[PDB]
DNA sequence: CGCAAGGACCGCATACTACAA
RNA sequence: AUUGAAAGUUGUAGUAUGCGGUCCUUGCG
């Protein structure tokens, strides 16, 4: 199924610690990646997680605008599920089940597992733009073809779901390989000496081919608005650089924040026995994206509002546009916040 | 999982010869098991190059060339210095044979001092001598510190 | 560049004194007063540290064991090893009341005021800041001799704090250990020759 | 997600502050905490939770905490909510083995029960606003960067979605600065008497006219630190602000911290002991700090009817910490590190 | 094929310093001299500028600080030990910050095979502040080396 | 007329699969 | 001319909660 499709940009704000499992190695706790390649990653399992809990939050307070309409979740169970909706009613209130809307889209509740699929699919969330520092200008987006390739992909996916000939021969026209060093660059890092960009402790060569680099911008005009997530996309385009696989890689091992944390003892005034540790931390405006699929909802008797894909989407769209997200751990410290651009 | 037998086989057998020197004397025996823990936190903030002078630094000897050979630890005065010199011998003798040629590690540095061969290599044998090292140090802090006084 | 240079403010430019030397100088002044006073029975009561600081000493002036003799000193170097990592064995000790200014404090006390390795301390030296009216009128610097350096002239005022962190009272005593401090010591380099020194 | 209402902490340094970020190899032996990437200074909320949290606890020990006018007794106010188990909270609390009942709820459970429930306060990270640089007429400007208006901007769009109030994004709707490499908006203080120049460090360059941008960033500041700048008069702020391009800005926040050249004289000798040199790194006093911190309805079961509503413990927390005296970072004995705060909304 | 300045570096620095060692043996002095030499420089940059340590070291060279041209300047030529333990770092450095670790090598220095002081003279602050930045790093690692082997 | 950090502490405690088929 | 032909280990589910890189120390003879 899957027959319609939503993009999903994020940017992260502040830095995001999305917890990995066992705590091993040097690093206490590490950052999500895949042994596959190496490069940072998130699970579709928390995406989807933060996902429901913020649309069952949002439904509660009767702030979803189902067709410009403010659907009560109350007046809609009495509506749909008729004599038996009381009962239900009161699951909700012993907060069991899940509200009418939420339980449509995203799946039932654990309780009730064995009724309908989830109406939605959220894939993992993948790198597309990761920041370096840079000797001349300052904080470049990086990026590697392979990142561009893995976006060609996606794009044909999507083209398998609402046949989408025009953006796969756009992705098409953008072919570029960095051999081994030599990098694009925009004006902005290029040194002030002969070419020379300098990116945290390697040196490179630029490579005269920058009109590609303009293509991968006109794609971001096209997937995730006009403003690069509230900055003009031209201003962004200055500072961009596109680097070999294996750089690339380097740069995201050797490059996400490293941070010692200690716990105080009441009144000693020094640390306490367990109390040194290590975290590591995903740098902030870090740009990665995913995929969203809908296909067709399964649940029983779908109210008349929501009871197509395209109905569904449009709820998506607008209910996520310009919002933001608590995501991964390390709430309370302000780790996780994210802009999302639908 | 024989490399992970490897290191450990290794962690023991040089936790247990810095125990055979000195085992009376804890002096040694505590300045040495300090020295494994926080060993791997420099790596970290500043790379196994920087790691590697700093260890040739503290050593109190004209030191003329670099040799992860030689420097006996017994030689040096301090029991700092003794400590240190066997710090750096482990790890240099780990990182450039690990246990010989017929083990399942035979050391990334192909018996090569670790100091010049990050002086003369490319980025990724220092991305993979960076990891290794990391790797040992991680058990050899448990293994020193569980028998080591 | 210059052969010489002050501790000067970097957003105004006035001369000012750190708390640091404050902390520094109340603490060796302490020493030293409770090395003059109960020099012997600090000396015999932790005989291992006086040995292994005569080794050491020894070692590093490449001199015989015996050879150091006992002085003031020796007395000096054993209190700050004794409040340096072997503070645990203080607490023998924690009974001599030093005659600071008009008031005895015990060694007890300074450990609390001062704090230790394992524990931080209650009394906190902040900065010293000459008044704004003296710098009015008189001048704040002037030379002080080929070879020239900056020094700040005599009578000019200086204004200095001291606060208790915990509920310990300690603050009074460690503003007359600090008076006490400047009046006989004082802070600032070349303090041999008269510098530094401060009266009321 | 949980939060509902917001508070703006602005951290004005009287005294050099050091926040800790280990030791390095480098020229500077104690350096500090900054993004990797961006190289400019930062604060992070872990430091700010850990000492808010320790202020907290030890006013409300003290039973000096006034909520709604009237002092929250550790024990007799727990010994409700708890009800029959108050009795072991209170042995427990006074072991120091959980936090006093107040503080459990606002800033979360202590340690031993720390799977009991969650928070309500996510203190976020501290990014630099005003950085206090040295002058040549005029006296210590506040450099800042387009980049620090922008992140600025996205907070207050954070704000304004936690509030559902388009004021905020309304006010800060109109800053769009496209400084050059060699141009900054100064104000008239700083300006040198001569070619419309300035001379900021061992930089000199000229000045770009334009105007309703820095009175714009002054209002900013009217909204939330009532009208004085840390006490000062916001007039001298607004005739003794200057804004720069990025790089030099980042080559300011490098080279213009304080540096220190603290040691330890042995007592033997008189001089230095073995191996006591080394620097410290300060940044400077009169630094311009920034955070946000968002409440959330709270999650102990049972709490006092006192504080049940995000507004109460908002209130609660704008009274306590309002226009008060804190430490900040490591050397506090030894008199660094002592910020004011300032809140709003 | 692709190696970080850390690497030239490292390369660098033991040149050098190395350099020192078989040249002077028997000149202690000198070795300690150009040590506290080393130990010293960075808080000086730190302090006043790149431009300023290097009028300062020709000042201490007894040349002139408007022209200079440090291909030209013979360590030995130097009598005395702080004399030619200063003509000696001062080559170093600007050697470096000229051609780097080498042509051939990923690092080529900065100024393009030009005199780091006129370059200082005559360049935007942000070359000043780069150029200063990498002699930093480069003055850190031989220091290292200088305080490991000397 | 030279001197050149050094040790403490180095993830704790809890959760540790449920229901259908 | 075979215990044979037929049957998706599938549905739900945020590695999360608590935690101050802190203490000790005169840039000096």
């Amino acid at each position: 199924m899957f027959e319609k499709a939503v993009v999903f940009g994020l940017y992260s704000i502040t830095p995001v610690h999305a917890g990995s499992g066992a705590e091993l190695s040097v690093i206490d706790l590490p950052i999500q990646r895949e042994r596959h390649t190496g490069f940072p990653v998130i699970w579709g399992q928390s995406l989807k997680g933060v996902l429901r809990s913020r649309f069952r939050q949002l439904e509660l307070d009767e702030k979803i605008e189902v067709e410009s309409q403010k659907w009560k979740w109350k007046e809609k169970t009495k509506e749909v599920l008729k004599e038996k909706a009381d009962e239900f009613i009161k699951k909700v209130e012993e907060r069991k089940r899940d509200p009418l809307l939420t339980e449509i889209v995203f799946g039932p509740a654990t309780d009730g597992a064995s009724e309908h699929a989830g109406a939605v699919s959220v894939g993992d969330a993948k790198i597309l733009l990761f920041p370096v520092r840079s000797a001349k200008g300052v904080f470049a987006f990086v990026t590697s073809p392979i990142v561009i390739q893995r976006l060609k992909e996606d794009f044909e996916l999507v083209s398998e779901i609402e046949n989408d000939i025009e953006l796969k021969q756009i992705l098409s026209r953008f072919k570029v390989e960095l051999s081994n060093n030599e990098t694009i660059a925009g004006n902005a890092l290029i040194l002030n000496g002969e070419n020379k960009v300098i990116l945290e402790d390697i040196v490179l060569k630029v490579k005269s081919d920058s009109n590609v680099i303009e293509n991968l911008v006109e794609v971001l005009k096209t997937l995730f608005g006009d403003n690069f997530f509230g900055k003009p996309i031209e201003s962004i385009k200055e500072r961009i650089a596109i680097v070999s696989d294996d750089v690339f890689k380097s740069f995201t091992r050797f490059s996400t924040e490293i941070v010692a944390r200690v716990r105080i003892d009441a009144e000693k005034g020094t640390v306490a026995r367990g109390g040194l540790w290590y975290e590591e931390f995903l740098p902030s405006d870090t740009l990665m994206y995913s995929l969203i699929a809908v296909g067709s909802p399964k649940k029983e008797n779908l109210p008349k509002e929501v009871d197509n894909t395209q109905k569904i989407v449009n709820v998506l769209k607008v209910t996520f546009n310009n919002a933001f997200l608590q995501i991964g751990g390390d709430e309370t410290v302000g780790k996780g916040f994210v802009k999302v651009r639908a | 999982r024989e490399i992970e037998q490897e290191r450990a086989s290794f962690a023991f057998k040089v936790v247990s010869d810095i125990k055979d020197k000195y085992s009376q004397n804890k002096k040694v025996q505590g300045k040495y098991s300090s020295y494994a823990e926080k060993a791997p936190t420099i790596i970290l903030n500043n790379g196994l190059g920087a790691t590697l002078a700093f260890f040739l630094s503290k050593l109190e000897k004209p030191i003329d060339d670099v040799d992860y050979k030689s420097i006996n630890p017994e030689s040096f005065g301090n029991a700092e210095n003794i400590a240190y010199a066997f710090l750096y011998k482990h790890l240099s003798t780990w990182l450039a044979e690990g246990n010989g040629k017929d083990s399942a590690f035979s050391g990334l540095t192909n018996g090569e001092d670790p100091l010049k061969y990050i002086m003369e290599k490319t980025a990724i044998d220092v991305a993979i001598s960076t990891e290794e090292a990391l790797s040992i140090l991680n058990w050899i802090k448990k293994f020193a510190k569980a028998m080591l006084e | 560049v210059y052969e010489t240079s002050i501790r000067l403010h970097r957003n105004y430019g006035v001369p000012y004194i750190p708390g640091s030397a404050l902390k520094g100088v109340a603490k060796h002044y302490a020493f030293s007063i409770l090395a003059r006073e109960n020099g012997d029975e600090i000396l015999r009561i932790y005989e291992s540290v006086k040995e292994d600081l005569k080794a050491r000493i020894a070692k590093r002036d490449k001199i015989k064991k015996n050879d150091v003799p006992e002085d003031y000193y020796l007395t000096a170097a054993v209190i700050q090893e004794l409040f340096e990592k072997k503070f645990d064995e203080l607490g023998a000790i924690r009974n001599t009341r030093v005659e600071i200014g008009d008031t005895v404090i015990s060694v007890g006390d300074i450990v609390k005021i001062f704090g230790t390795q394992k524990e931080e301390g209650s009394v906190i030296f902040f900065d010293a800041f000459p008044t704004p009216e003296q710098l009015k009128d008189k001048p704040n610097l002037e030379l002080d001799i080929p070879i020239f350096f900056l020094t700040v002239p005599a009578g000019v005022e200086f204004t200095f704090a001291v606060a208790s962190r915990d509920l310990d009272d300690l603050a009074e005593k460690a503003e007359k250990l600090l008076k006490e401090a400047l009046k006989k010591f004082g802070v600032g380099a070349k303090t041999s020759l008269g510098y530094g020194r401060f009266d009321a």
